[PDB]
């Protein structure tokens, strides 16, 4: 069973420049269980990144977050980049504050 | 606290 | 009302690369509180939640050296299954459990559970009887038979409606104020346009704890579940749950479609609209 991961990238409270917020990266629905996921601002890797709240739905897929504390500014920009055996190249999903 | 597992 | 105690748990092996890689998260409901990871520098059973400092150092031991021990007996079981389904000893596996219990608000017990899973499919669980498994091959029927002849089922029963409940109660006594508490959401809606004059109306629930929430869009008194999009419920970093819904509704019509949040936080529901 290889099911590829579903990548949700979110902060805890609504982005306002200068405050501090955390933001996140939900790695959903995805077997094997190997996976690599970085966080990074501008390009760059975080290195305070926090794993946490690994589980398995009824189906078995793993689920797991990855998040960091962080403060947004206008300019600054984050995403989420997952390697997977379900995908042949990584992939990286940006921060959407406007969703 | 977790349990003890038996062998498959 | 009820709670749950749960131990996530997976063994992966990995051939040419060292020994399997083991892992136990622990949760109390929603709440992670305890973990295990093999590959950590000094691999140690950790506190995961505030509230299990309370835990003196007796428990952090027998913790550690009983989750050492489940370690190297899955190394075990991946060898024996190797030899159940005739695989070769170079391909990585997976061997996944989900044990616990579950207790009422009067902490008596509602139902016990221990299911294992081989690849990303089901292998064996006990059944809600707590006296008999399910096999869903003829491998795991092999297990099936052993444990019927090892009296396991007694011994995971004993377990369920005793250790376990006991543990769950003691949890959610000393984590009480982190346990029991309400996070009441906060929602806000988002507007996007689309192309041919439709918009898409987004529902936001935010800060809320626990994680079960209901979340639905409506039209003149009508629940629109078909046409609305989600995402599951998730965790956002501290401890606390969010989650939004959305639909797409034509341009200039936004204000005949409400957002309705049901949460045990909420004592009346919130409705909200762009
Ligand atoms: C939580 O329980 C408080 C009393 O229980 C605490 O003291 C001992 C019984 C020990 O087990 C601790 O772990 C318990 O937390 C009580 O004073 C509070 O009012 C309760 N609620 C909150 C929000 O703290
Ligand atoms: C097991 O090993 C190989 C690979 O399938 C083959 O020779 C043999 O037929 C397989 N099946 C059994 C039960 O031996």
């Amino acid at each position: 069973i290889q099911k590829t991961p579903q990548i949700q990238v979110y902060s805890r409270h609504p982005p306002e420049n200068g405050k501090p917020n955390i933001l996140n990266c939900y790695v959903t629905q995805f077997h094997p269980p190997h996976i690599e996921i970085q966080m990074l601002k501008n390009g760059k890797k975080i290195p305070k990144v926090e794993m946490s709240d690994m589980s398995f739905s009824k189906d078995w897929s793993f689920y797991i977050l990855a998040h960091t504390e962080f403060t947004p500014t206008e300019t600054d920009t984050y995403a989420c980049r997952v390697k997977h055996d379900s995908m042949a190249e990584p992939k990286t999903v940006y921060w959407d504050r406007d969703m | 606290s977790e349990i003890e597992f038996a062998r498959l | 009302g009820p709670h749950s105690l749960r131990y996530f748990v997976t063994a992966v092996s990995r051939p040419g690369l060292g020994e399997p890689r083991y892992m136990e998260v622990g949760y109390v409901d929603d709440t992670e509180f305890v973990r295990f990871d093999s590959d950590a520098e000094n691999p140690r059973y950790e506190p995961r939640a505030r509230w299990m400092e309370q835990e003196g150092p007796e428990y952090w031991e027998r913790e550690t050296q009983k989750a050492k021990g489940n370690e190297q007996s899955f190394r075990v079981d991946l060898r024996t299954l190797l030899g159940y389904y005739n695989q070769s000893k170079g391909g990585s596996h997976t061997i996944q459990v989900i044990s616990g219990c579950e207790v009422g608000s009067d902490g008596r017990l509602l139902r016990g559970y221990q299911q294992y899973a081989y690849d990303g499919c089901d292998y064996i669980a006990l059944n809600e009887d707590l006296k008999t498994w399910t096999a869903a091959d003829m491998a795991a029927l092999i297990t099936k038979h052993k444990w019927e002849q090892a009296g396991e089922a007694e011994r995971l029963r004993a377990y369920l409606e005793g250790t376990c409940v006991e543990w769950l109660r003691r949890y959610l006594k000393n984590g009480n104020a982190t346990l029991l508490r309400t996070d009441s959401p906060k929602a806000h809606v988002t507007h996007h346009s689309r192309p041919e004059d439709k918009v898409t109306l987004r529902c936001w629930a935010l800060g809320f704890y626990p994680a079960d929430i209901t979340l639905t869009w409506q039209l003149n008194g009508e629940e629109l579940i078909q046409d609305m999009e989600l995402v599951e419920t998730r965790p956002a970093g501290d401890g606390t749950f969010q989650k939004w819904a959305s639909v797409v509704v034509p341009l200039g019509k936004e204000q005949y479609y409400t957002c309705h949040v049901y949460h045990q936080g909420l004592p009346e529901p919130l409705t909200l609209r762009w």
